[PDB]
RNA sequence: GAAAUUGAAACCUGGCGCAAUAGAUAUAGUACCGCAAGGGAAAGAUGAAAAAUUAUAACCAAGCAUAAUAUAGCAAGGACUAACCCCUAUACCUUCUGCAUAAUGAAUUAACUAGAAAUAACUUUGCAAGGAGAGCCAAAGCUAAGACCCCCGAAACCAGACGA
RNA sequence: CCGAGCCUGGUGAUAGCUGGUUGUCCAAGAUAGAAUCUUAGUUCAACUUUAAAUUUGCCCACAGAACCCUAAAUCCCCUU
RNA sequence: ACCUCGGAGCAGAACCCAACCUCCGAGCAGUACAUGCUAAGACUUCACCAGUCAAAGCGAACCUCAAUUGAUCCA
């Protein structure tokens, strides 16, 4: 022997520094550890993405219950809301409903008093005056 | 089995119903072609890829201008099954050098050549 | 073997190789050797210019 | 990217702004703005003029180290890298609404 | 890992944000040596940069050691006295003015 | 119960799929705006022997640049700064 | 192809090619077509005269058969009453 | 959510894609200076820049090869008559 | 020369100041790791 | 696979050789195995003083105790106030058209274990119709350097010994 | 443990066949076929890669490409 | 049973295209003896080996068929 790796010891400790919390022979042992680190590793990429799948899907529930609360559903309401020029996205607008009912339940009745605005806007297109609320503001 | 399509050219014939339809009046024709891809390239023939590629088309969601002249024609008519087309019109004139940088899309095909960012 | 400013004979030699391409040259440099890299034979195009300058 | 905010509460941001440590900063897009008794929501927005809100920038973080591994099986196809994104910490310090209506 | 990792709800050291703001880092005390060829970095550091570093933070405090080093460190002490070290092994001066900025704006 | 011969996909028997109106909704609608492309694209604006050696100069100029960054290929240049820089790595306080 | 012998350790070319090939100093190699001696008797004119004509070869064969012989036969040769004097050298060749 | 509905009027279907929601200054100086403008937004004027010129060199390629043509059958009804008066 | 004026004022020559023209001496590339190691070519 | 021919310059006491799975097989051809030819090992470590067993040297592989178990599932990830409880997730390598595959190998830990090189090119120097410290190459080439080419495994064949 | 013993040596026998081949990071990249005591392989072709010289490459517009015995297309092709 | 070569369909329309897929054939024959020598330019049985066409000039007169066959060393 000429030349050999001394620091071996280092190289494998900092792997099983990570795989410290792992149960049974993976935390103890180094290539039990090297199929399960990596492939932790790769679930923790990947999970992203299905953290943004779930979160974003639990606020579709949370919202889908307050507007149930108050008399409405999810999708009629951002369709309202959208109409009515409001980009409040899932977040605070699952978030309002949790700490001001109060402020949802306006965003409710706005979002209600669009859905009569539509309809009567359904029975005749134009040849009447358009909805107060339903009046849209022009950018250029 | 399976090679290039040719279509006949009679298809492209719009009637007095497709004009009063899409409003485009035949005299006074427009000029440019917004395109746009919607269809992956995925799963096409070599030859449908590497012209959206040649138009410059491999971003979806991409708004690019292409002239309205028959050489032109025969190239996204091809794969014209993969992408959106709408014609240019602006009320503002051409862009002047003043306002190169103050543009701005739309929805509808304009191209505005004034932009201040606020309502009426 | 060029001594001293490389970047004024590089410069002279790309005017004088101008005209006969119709483009400017983008030959290399090397001012630590001290030496010239052009593209295309000029060699006896050269070995006149740098007589009658008296090189 | 949204968020509910109010007077004396923190927030982070992943990315930098270019703003020394300590400098203040009026925010102009806010959706919405909501008192015990009232709320006032926009079209998206709410007027420049109308309010005004104020943060300082108080800390900036390079982001705890988040690995990534992308792996494929019986191919020998594996790797490694660790990012440190840049983040930074505002806080609102106050809000206020003019009597403009 | 965020399960292998502690965590922490967000929050500032005594609100820094609503009072007058005070630079959250106290101390930096470097470890630099007159031999070495790593310590160029920090050394061309001392000279240039450190000083407009103390003019542009009064606040804060400076410590150079300039002892026999085979690595140079650097050390940083903030308010709560969490010790943070880390390794200007051979890194550039304007990778060093950066670090020493970022350390000077985190808490 | 209810099994199928071999994959579910191929061969002389598979599983046999059926449609939905989602599905019906979703392709008549990407060849309904198709028939407003076809209507768009018709109707030109310039005849084939009108755009014939309209745009011959910018291919040919275009074509030429990437000729002279073609031609542009050789080594960096080399400096005594950049050499003798590494020099500095033993500058030492007196 | 023996590319380190035992005597001296160095390439060694085998005669084989030698007796087929001949080089010209630019790197090319020509060889006798063949067939050139064996049933003349029904082969039309056209193709006797295609056979008794030289053939250059191929670039990959060429380098095949380099990559075999050694430098000793790649060297310049100066002979004299040689037909091939002209065709060492090339002329007139860009790209 | 919205996306026919936002481009019935003209608006982009994706509200990030254009509009006062993205395009105006995300932040400014508290003492009211304005804030340089985002990586962003000069990335999105530079594309709508180099568009806008594409367009302007579209358009008047065409111009040019339109009333080259007519140019090319003056002359062509030009040596007609020249033809007749040989 | 604009050659030694920079010298007198730079520092000493030694090995450890020694480097040779970048371009010539590449780096050996050995099969071991993931890239070659797995064939080696 | 040549030869004719040509013709070299030293004192030996040194190592960019190894440090107990290395280096001679070796503490020794010793133990042990085989009637015989022959095959063939393993290991030790205090301190100046052991006519000082003084004396935290204490912390480190696998394996265990200190300290068993808690509905459910590649042993984890996202996380969460909370370990579990929720959503997500068909081990590694080889092989193959294609594998969780119920195809191969793997109990685990420590140590050892497997890409050596020539013309011909290319990069960097040097000099240049010359180059190279005889010899060799040459219609800008020549000289020098650089990087480029693995291990384990059979039934067998032959010669000479040793055995009824 | 005799379809011909056992030991050493030639011997690191050879094996187109299996087994396995060690640090990090990035780019490009599966491609017609011919011959072979040849189909478990190899040489060439084609494809792919590197560093370069030069300029056309690709899509292609009218025209053009068989009598014999009524197809989708294909080849070439200035423009764009 | 077949192993080489040529023609037809599969392969309808530039080229190519396999199956122990469907058919018909070949391993010659006949007439000259310039069936002599050289030479531009090209194709090529998907590489190579091979196989092909040939202007013009010297020298002369005034080839058909489709496969119709075989490398190197050696003699
Ligand atoms: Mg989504
Ligand atoms: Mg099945
Ligand atoms: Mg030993
Ligand atoms: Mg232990
Ligand atoms: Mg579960
Ligand atoms: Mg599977
Ligand atoms: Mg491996
Ligand atoms: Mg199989
Ligand atoms: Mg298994
Ligand atoms: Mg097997
Ligand atoms: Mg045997
Ligand atoms: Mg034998
Ligand atoms: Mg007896
Ligand atoms: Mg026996
Ligand atoms: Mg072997
Ligand atoms: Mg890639
Ligand atoms: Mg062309
Ligand atoms: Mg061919
Ligand atoms: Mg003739």
């Amino acid at each position: 022997l000429r030349n050999r790796v001394t620091d071996r010891y280092f190289r494998i400790q900092e792997v099983l520094k990570h795989a410290r919390h792992f149960r049974g022979r993976k935390n103890r042992c180094y290539r039990l550890a090297v199929r399960t680190v990596i492939r932790a590793f790769v679930k923790c990429t990947k999970a992203r993405y299905l953290k943004k799948k779930n979160m974003r899907t639990l606020w579709i529930n949370r919202i889908t219950a307050a507007s149930q609360e108050h008399g409405l559903k999810y999708p009629a309401l951002i369709g309202n809301l959208v109409k009515c020029q409001v980009e409040l996205n899932r977040k605070v607008l699952a978030d309002l409903a949790i700490y001001e009912p109060k402020t949802f339940k306006s965003l409710a009745a706005l979002a209600s008093r669009r859905r009569h605005e539509g309809f009567a806007a359904a029975l005749g297109d134009g040849k009447e005056p358009e909805g107060i609320f339903s009046r849209v503001v022009q950018y250029h | 089995k399976f090679t290039r399509s040719r279509i006949p050219e009679k298809v492209f014939q719009a009637s007095p119903e497709d004009h009063e339809k899409y409003g485009g009046d035949p005299q006074n024709p427009h000029k440019l072609h917004i395109v746009t891809r919607i269809k992956s390239t995925r799963r096409r023939p070599y030859w449908e890829k590497d012209i959206i590629k040649m138009l410059g088309l491999e971003k979806a969601h991409t708004p690019q201008v292409h002239k309205n002249i028959p050489s032109v024609n025969a190239k996204l008519k091809v794969v014209k099954h993969l992408i959106r087309i709408k014609p240019l019109k602006l009320p503002q004139g051409l862009p002047a050098e003043e306002n190169m940088s103050n543009t701005c899309l739309k929805s509808t095909g304009e191209l505005v050549v004034q932009w201040h960012l606020k309502p009426v | 073997k060029v001594e001293g400013d490389i970047w004024a004979l590089q410069k002279d030699v790309e005017d004088f190789l101008s005209p006969l391409l119709g483009k400017t040259p983008v030959t290399q440099v090397n001012e630590v050797t001290g030496t010239l890299r052009i593209k295309g034979y000029f060699d006896q195009e050269l070995k006149a210019w740098l007589l009658e300058k008296g090189f | 990217r949204q968020w509910k905010v109010t007077s004396e509460d923190l927030i982070l941001i992943g990315n930098e702004l270019d703003l020394a440590c300590g400098e203040r900063i009026r925010l102009e897009k806010v959706l919405l703005v909501g008192a015990d008794n009232f709320t006032l929501l926009g079209k998206p927005l709410l007027g420049k003029d109308l309010v005004r809100v104020e943060a300082t920038v108080i800390e900036k973080t390079e982001s705890w180290p988040r690995i990534i591994m992308r792996f494929r099986k019986r191919k020998n196809f594996k790797k490694k890298r660790i990012v440190t994104t840049p983040q930074t910490v505002l806080r609102i310090n106050s809000i206020e609404i003019a009597p403009c209506l | 890992t965020a399960r292998g990792t502690p965590s922490r709800f967000l929050a500032s050291v005594l609100h820094n944000g609503l009072g007058r703001y005070v630079q959250q880092l106290q101390r930096l005390s470097f470890s630099v040596s007159r031999d070495g060829a790593s310590s160029r970095g920090a050394r061309e550091f001392v000279e240039r940069e450190v000083i407009d570093f103390a003019r542009r933070n009064p606040g804060v405090v400076i410590y150079v050691n300039s002892r026999p080093c085979c690595v140079p460190r650097v050390v940083a002490e903030y308010l709560n006295g969490a010790v943070r070290e880390e390794s200007i092994h051979c890194k550039s001066v304007e990778e060093i003015s950066t670090l020493v900025q970022k350390l000077a704006d985190q808490s | 119960r209810g099994r199928i011969p071999g994959r579910q996909w191929i061969g002389k028997h598979r599983r046999p799929r059926f449609v939905s109106l989602r599905a019906k909704q979703n392709m008549i609608r990407r060849l309904e705006i198709e028939a407003e492309n076809h209507y768009w694209l018709s109707m030109p604006y310039m005849t084939r022997e009108q755009e014939r050696g309209h745009a011959a100069v910018r291919r040919r100029e275009a074509f030429e640049a990437i000729k002279a960054a073609a031609t542009s290929k050789f080594p960096p240049h080399r400096f005594i700064a950049d050499q003798l820089d590494h020099l500095n790595v033993t500058k030492k306080w007196s | 192809l023996t590319y380190f012998s035992a005597r001296k350790g160095k390439r060694k070319t085998v005669k084989a090619v030698i007796d087929r090939f001949l080089r010209l100093h630019c790197g090319l190699w020509v060889r006798r077509k063949a067939g050139y001696k064996k049933k003349l008797w029904k082969k039309t004119p056209a193709r006797k005269k295609r056979l008794r004509e030289f053939v250059f070869c191929n670039k990959t064969q060429s380098k095949l058969l380099d990559k075999m012989t050694t430098s000793f036969w790649k060297r310049r040769n100066w002979y004299v009453d040689d037909p091939y004097q002209k065709y060492h050298d090339r002329t007139n060749l860009k790209v | 959510a919205g996306g026919q509905w936002r481009l019935q009027q003209g608006l982009a279907a994706n509200p990030s894609g254009y509009g006062p929601l993205t395009e105006l200054p995300d932040w400014s100086y508290a003492d009211g200076r304005p804030a340089p403008p985002m990586k962003g937004q000069l990335r999105r004027k530079a594309e709508r820049e180099t568009f806008a010129r594409r367009v302007v060199l579209l358009s008047q390629e065409m111009d040019a090869g339109l009333q080259a043509w007519q140019l090319r059958q003056q002359k062509l009804q030009e040596e007609q008559r020249k033809q007749e008066n040989a | 020369a604009r050659a030694l004026d920079l010298l007198r004022g730079l520092p000493r020559v030694s090995l450890a100041n020694l480097k040779p023209n970048p371009g010539s001496k590449k780096p050996e590339r050995r099969p071991r790791g993931r890239r070659r190691g797995r064939k080696c070519g």
